[PDB]
C-alpha cells in the first residue's frame, strides 16, 4: 500500500506539520512539494451505531472511536503532544490516501478531512533492537484523534461523504 | 413623469436596484455600455458580419476573448420589444452574438408584443396559444426553431421602482411633496424586469458560485423588497401590485411552453417569483425511434436555461485554464488528465447529497475524451459532456378516500 | 554605504551585512466574477460616436455616486405650466443630475 | 476462494454501489459487468439464538449477529459513511457467491439477500508500508450490516431459508 | 515607574521599490533597525567569535564545521 499524508493546523500552534517533512525531520525520507504534511504509514478508523438486538434499527446516534495513523518521529511530534496534555483542538486534519495511477502518477482518490479534531492518545514505540525481523522499523507514533466533523471525499469519482455533531441531518 | 425623464429615470434607477442588491464583495462586477437601442440595431448593420461588429468587441473580445480579462456572464438588455422586423433581426443577431460569447441575452418584451397596447389587460387573455400561431409572428417562430436562439431569454412583465412619496411616509427635506398619482398607471415609474432577473443570476452567484439557482420562490428566483403603494380603492384599502398584472399559474405556465421568462407576484405582500427561465428555444419533436425519444430529452435540457449558465461557466473557466497553458510540455495523457481531475470538483456524482454539495457541485457526470487531428499533430478535439441534476416541477396528487388504511 | 569593518586576519571577522531575499513567488489561482454588462439607454439623447469606439465603465455600489455625476444626464424638455391660470402655457426645464438625491423634488 | 459481489441500494441513496466497480473507484480492477456490485474479499457473519443450560431447548428468539464484508476503497465508501453516521436503512444487499463450475464459467451458487438493513460498524484500515509481507494488499473497509430480514438462497439446488422480524413463524 | 515602548535606533528604514523583492527586503532592511534584534545577534557575534576561537589548530572538515 501507498503511504498518506496529513496537514495539522492546530488552534493556537498553528499549521502544526509545518516542516514535518524536511531533512531537519527525518533526514533523507523527506519528500518535496509535500514540506507541510507528515508521511503516514499505518491507518484505522472505525465508526460504530448502537442497535438494538432483535431488531434491525439503529438504538442511538453514532459513535466515532478514533483515527490511529502512525508517523514516524519528526518535527511534529513534539507539536502534538501539546496538542494532546492540553486538550487543544486541532482545526482540520486532512488526510490524503494516494495510489499509482495508470499513466504512471500518485494522486489522491480518496481524503478524509476532518473538523475540530482533539487528540486522544499518542503511542510512541521503538522495536527490539536486538531483534533482525524489525530492523527495517524505525519508530512508530500512533497518533489517536477524536474529532467533531469528519468528511470523507472520493476524488476521481466525486463522492462525498460527511458526519457531524453540529449539524445533524435535521 | 415626462416620457423623457421618467424613460431615462426608470433606466437608471432601475441600476440601482441591480447594484444595491448585488454583493460586490463576493465577486461580481457589472459593465455599463451606452447604446441606444436603435443604434444597435444599425451597428449589426455596420459590420457584415456579427464575428466583427462593435457590440461583439464589447461582449466577446474586451472580455471573454482576452488574456487575463474577466469573461462576460450575461447581457442585460434594457429594451421593450416588439414583434416587428427590426426586433427580430436584432434578436437574430443577439442570439449569434450569444452563441458566441457563450452569454445569454436577457431583455423584455413590450405591451404590444402581445398585441394589447396597455399592458393590464393581460390575464382577461383567455387563449396565448392561438395568438403566437398567427401571422404576424412569422419573424418569431422562425427565431424560436433556430440553434442559437437558445441563448436569448425574454423576462417579466414589468416591476416597480420608485414608491410616490408622501408629507408623512416618504417625506422630502423642507418640504411636503404628495405626488397625486393618476388613473393612468403609466406615471408610476415602472423598470424593466432584465435588471430583476439578472438580481437572481447575481445573488445566486454571491451564495453558491454558480447559477442554476433562479426558479425558486424558496430556492432563488424570490425577487423580493418590491416596492408596494397603499391606496385608497373604490370602498376599500388595497395595494397597488408591483407587477403590472396578476399572472395566475395557468398563465405562466402557458408563457414557460411558449419561451418566456415570467415573475408571478405574491399576491398582497411586497414578494414576486420566478417559476421557469425557460429560454425561447423550442423543444424539437425528434422522432419514435430509440435514439429518437432520447435525443428529444437530451435536446430539452438545453433550451430550459438554468443549465446553460453550468456549462457557459464551463466555457468560461476552461477558455481561461487552457489559455495559460499554451507553451507548455503536455501531452494528451496529460490533457485528459488535467481536465478530469480539475472538474471532478465539480462533479458529486450522488444520488442524495445534501441541499449545499448539489448547489456548489451542479454537475452530476461529467466525460472528457480526448482526440487527436491528424495532418497537423498536437490539435485536440475533446469532447466534455457534462450532466446536471434534476429541479421539482409539477406533480398529480390524485386524491381519494380508503375508509379503512 | 559602507558597513564598518575590522582589518582581516587569523582570527575571525564577523560583520552583519543582511541578504537580498528569496521570495519564490507564489501561486495564486484567483477566480472569474459572473460579469454582466448592463447594456440600454441611459442618457437623453443618441451619442454621434460609433459603437466601436465608445466605452464601458464598471459600477459598484462606491462608485455609483461618481459614474452618475460623470455621465452628466442632462435632461432638457418642454413640460405643462401649471403655475398661472393658463391651461395652454408650456415651461422648458434644465436639469444637472450629479447624485440620486437629484432625483428628488428637493 | 473466489471474491463475491455485494449490490446496496439504500433509501435516500438511491442504488449506492452503482458505479463501485468503473474505472474511476478502483482503477484496472474493475471488471465488465457487475458495475453495480462492489468486490467483496472477505466475510464473517454469525446467527446466535440463546439455549438454557442442562436442556437442549432454545430459550429465546435468535440474535442476529452483524456481516462483515471487506471491500477496497472505492466510490461506494463515502456514501457507506452516511448510511452509517445517520442510520439510514439499506433497502436490499444481495450478496453473491461465485465458484468455478466444471465447465469452466463462474457463477453464483449461493446468494443471501436482505432487507431493510443499517450499517453497525465500518472498520477503514490500511497495513503498514513498510511491512513487505503485507505489500499486496491495498484497503480494507469491513461494513457490518445489521438487518431486519435475510433470506439465504441456494441457486443450484434450490433450497432457500429465510429470517425475518417481521414475520416470525406464526 | 516609567516604561519604554520601542527601541529603535536611528536607521531609517530605506524604501525599496515595489517589486517581489524590493516589498520583501523593504521588510528585512526594517527589522535591522530596530534593537531588540540586533541584540539576539550581536550575542551571536559573541559567542561565535569566542567559540570558533578556541577551535584554531583542530582536524575539521567543511562538514563538520556544518555539523559543529
Amino acid at each position: 500500500p501507498t503511504p498518506c499524508y496529513i496537514s495539522i493546523e492546530g488552534q493556537t500552534q498553528g499549521l502544526i506539520t509545518a516542516g514535518a517533512c524536511t531533512a531537519d525531520s527525518i533526514g533523507d525520507s523527506f519528500v518535496e512539494g509535500h514540506e507541510d504534511e507528515m508521511l503516514v504509514q499505518q491507518f484505522d478508523h472505525v465508526v460504530t451505531v448502537p442497535t438494538d438486538p432483535q431488531s434491525g434499527q439503529p438504538s442511538g446516534q453514532r459513535v466515532h472511536k478514533p483515527f490511529k495513523f502512525t508517523v514516524a518521529l519528526n518535527k511534529a511530534v513534539p507539536l502534538l503532544y501539546n496538542a494532546l496534555s492540553s486538550g487543544e483542538k486541532l482545526k482540520t486534519v486532512e488526510l490524503k490516501w494516494y495510489r499509482t495511477s495508470i499513466e504512471g502518477k500518485q494522486e489522491n482518490f480518496f481524503t478524509t478531512k476532518l473538523e475540530n479534531a482533539s487528540i486522544v492518545d499518542i503511542h510512541c514505540e521503538m522495536p527490539h533492537c536486538q531483534d533482525p525481523a524489525k530492523s527495517d522499523f524505525t519508530q512508530n507514533v500512533t497518533v489517536s484523534l477524536s474529532y467533531r466533523k469528519i468528511t470523507w471525499d472520493h476524488v476521481n469519482a466525486g463522492t462525498s461523504g460527511s458526519d457531524d455533531w453540529r449539524k445533524p441531518i435535521e | 413623469h415626462n416620457s423623457q425623464f421618467q424613460a431615462m429615470e426608470s433606466a437608471w434607477r432601475g441600476l440601482k436596484l441591480f447594484v444595491d442588491r448585488t454583493d460586490f464583495r463576493e465577486n461580481n462586477k457589472v459593465e455599463i455600455l451606452h447604446v441606444t437601442k436603435d443604434e444597435l440595431l444599425e451597428d449589426f448593420e455596420f459590420a457584415p458580419e456579427t464575428a466583427q461588429s462593435g457590440l461583439y468587441k464589447h461582449v466577446y473580445s474586451a472580455g471573454y476573448g482576452q488574456f487575463g480579462g474577466e469573461p462576460v456572464g450575461a447581457i442585460i438588455g434594457n429594451y421593450a420589444f416588439t414583434p416587428s422586423t427590426p426586433d427580430m433581426k436584432l434578436l437574430q443577431y443577439m442570439g449569434a452574438l450569444g452563441a458566441m460569447a457563450h452569454a445569454p441575452f436577457i431583455s423584455s418584451v413590450g405591451p404590444e408584443f402581445f398585441g394589447i397596447d396597455s399592458f393590464e389587460e393581460l390575464p382577461n387573455i383567455k387563449d396565448l396559444k392561438s395568438t403566437f400561431e398567427s401571422p404576424k409572428y412569422t419573424k418569431w417562430r422562425s427565431l424560436r426553431e433556430s440553434e442559437d436562439a437558445r441563448y436569448l431569454g425574454l423576462t417579466a412583465p414589468r416591476f416597480l421602482l420608485r414608491v410616490p412619496y408622501d408629507p408623512i411616509e416618504n417625506p422630502v427635506k423642507s418640504f411636503n411633496y404628495a405626488e397625486n398619482v393618476s388613473a393612468s398607471h403609466e406615471h408610476y415609474l415602472w423598470g424593466n424586469t432584465a435588471f430583476a432577473f439578472a438580481t437572481r443570476l447575481t445573488d445566486s452567484f454571491a451564495k453558491y458560485r454558480w447559477c442554476p439557482n433562479i426558479i425558486g420562490p424558496q430556492s432563488g428566483g424570490a425577487v423580493e423588497d418590491l416596492p408596494v403603494h397603499v391606496f385608497e380603492s373604490m370602498g376599500a384599502l388595497q395595494s397597488k401590485i408591483p407587477t403590472e398584472v396578476l399572472i395566475t399559474d395557468r398563465k405562466e405556465f402557458e408563457l414557460a411552453e411558449e419561451g418566456f421568462i415570467a415573475l408571478t407576484m405574491r399576491k398582497g405582500s411586497d414578494n414576486a417569483a420566478f417559476f421557469s427561465a425557460n429560454s425561447i428555444q423550442k423543444p424539437k419533436v425528434f422522432p419514435n425511434t430509440k435514439e429518437g425519444k432520447e435525443a428529444e430529452t437530451n435536446y430539452k435540457l438545453g433550451t430550459q436555461l438554468p443549465y446553460m449558465m453550468i456549462i457557459n461557466r464551463l466555457a468560461h473557466y476552461v477558455k481561461v485554464l487552457q489559455r495559460e497553458q499554451i507553451g507548455a510540455w503536455k501531452e494528451r495523457q496529460d490533457l485528459e488528465r488535467e481536465l478530469n481531475s480539475w472538474i471532478k470538483q465539480y462533479v458529486a456524482d450522488q444520488e442524495n447529497p445534501p441541499a449545499d454539495v448539489r448547489s456548489r457541485r451542479p454537475l452530476r457526470a461529467a466525460r472528457i475524451e480526448v482526440m487527436d487531428v491528424e495532418g497537423n499533430p498536437g490539435w485536440y478535439q475533446v469532447s466534455l459532456s457534462v450532466r446536471p441534476h434534476f429541479k421539482y416541477m409539477g406533480a398529480n396528487f390524485e386524491l381519494s378516500l380508503v375508509g379503512r388504511l | 554605504s559602507k558597513e564598518g569593518s575590522v582589518a582581516p586576519k587569523e582570527r575571525i571577522n564577523i560583520k552583519y551585512i543582511p541578504a537580498t531575499g528569496d521570495a519564490q513567488a507564489e501561486v495564486a489561482e484567483v477566480e472569474l466574477p459572473l460579469k454582466t454588462l448592463v447594456v440600454g439607454d441611459f442618457k437623453g439623447h443618441a451619442e454621434q460616436t460609433p459603437l466601436e469606439e465608445r466605452a464601458t465603465v464598471t459600477v459598484d455600489k462606491n462608485n455609483f455616486e461618481a459614474v452618475m455625476r460623470e455621465s452628466e444626464l442632462k435632461i432638457t424638455a418642454t413640460v405643462k405650466n401649471k403655475l398661472t391660470d393658463d391651461e395652454n402655457a408650456e415651461l422648458p426645464v434644465e436639469l444637472n443630475f450629479k447624485s440620486l438625491a437629484d432625483f428628488a423634488p428637493d
